[PDB]
């Protein structure tokens, strides 16, 4: 399963079709035949397989980590500090890429659910998409292929120093 | 680089080399020397037209023994030379505190670099 609050779904809206005239309705007979020829046997097969699964019990756990301190607390060379620092940063980088993947899947799903009126009830998700992706464009973008962690902190210092000069001019 | 206490006879290994641990048997370098001796014996049977992998097993065993013996003594000399090099280096480190200062390990909270983005 999945949380309904990270992959959100609006509530369902489904009409009840009122037939004006009486031919009637080939697809209703065909979907009842579909139910009787497909829906029952696959349900019986899945129920058998689920009983065979629930005879025994496996479990897999989620791997979790700790917070090794910083790269801002590591010294000149000290390779057994920078190692834990940059692996912690690289795992943050992977999980942040997947944050961007989740938001972009939400944008795709808002496109396909809301139909031929795109701009109704997709303003909020496009807003948060441009927000998180503006953060990504600011934070990880223009460093290249040989990122380790140190070019990211150099970009951090250079950007906040440039904005410090900008707000000094704005003072 | 020369003496280094030039009393210094020809002295293939001093008595001070019996303080460092000797090289173990079946260390990989003397095993490589034994393989090189076995290849030497194989190719010695190949120089003259006697058959290879036969007819020279006393010469095979002599070559392996001679190379492993000589390489054992040369490895003991290698260990002595590296030990006296490190001992002299650390004695000079301890004997002169002025020229080798403690460097200020400024952490990356306050060490500035250039960035130069690859666009």
């Amino acid at each position: 399963s999945w949380d309904k609050d990270v992959y959100p779904e609006p509530p369902r809206r489904t009409p009840a079709p009122s037939p004006q005239t009486s031919l009637p309705n080939p697809i209703t007979y065909l979907t009842k035949a579909f139910d009787l020829l497909v829906d029952r046997p696959v349900t019986l097969v899945r129920e058998f397989i689920e009983r065979q699964h629930a005879k025994n019990k496996y479990y897999y756990y989620h791997r979790e980590f700790r917070r090794v301190p910083d790269i801002t607390e590591c010294h000149e060379k000290d390779v057994l500090c920078m190692f834990e620092a940059e692996m912690q940063w690289k795992r943050d980088y992977k999980v942040d890429q997947e944050i961007v993947n989740i938001i972009q899947e939400r944008l795709k799903a808002c496109q396909q659910r809301e139909g031929e009126s795109h701009r109704q009830n997709c303003a909020k998700e496009l807003q948060q998409f441009t927000q998180v992706v503006k953060a990504y464009q600011d934070r990880y973008h223009d460093l290249g292929a040989h990122y380790s962690a140190r070019k990211c902190l150099a970009k951090q210092k250079q950007r906040m120093l440039a904005e410090r000069k900008a707000t000094k001019e704005a003072a | 680089m020369t003496g280094r206490q030039a009393r210094a006879p020809l002295q293939f290994l001093p008595d001070e080399a019996r303080s460092l641990p000797p090289p173990k048997l079946t260390d990989p370098r003397l095993a490589y020397i034994g393989f090189l001796g076995y290849c030497s014996g194989l190719i010695d049977n190949a120089i003259r037209r006697r058959p290879v992998l036969s007819a020279g097993l006393h010469r095979q065993f002599l070559y392996i023994t001679s190379f492993v013996f000589v390489g054992y003594y040369l490895l003991k000399r290698q260990d002595y030379m590296y030990a006296v090099r490190d001992h002299d280096m650390f004695s000079y480190i301890k004997s002169h505190p002025e020229d080798f200062p403690e460097k200020d390990k400024k952490t990356y909270r306050e060490v500035f670099e250039e960035f130069h983005p690859v666009r």
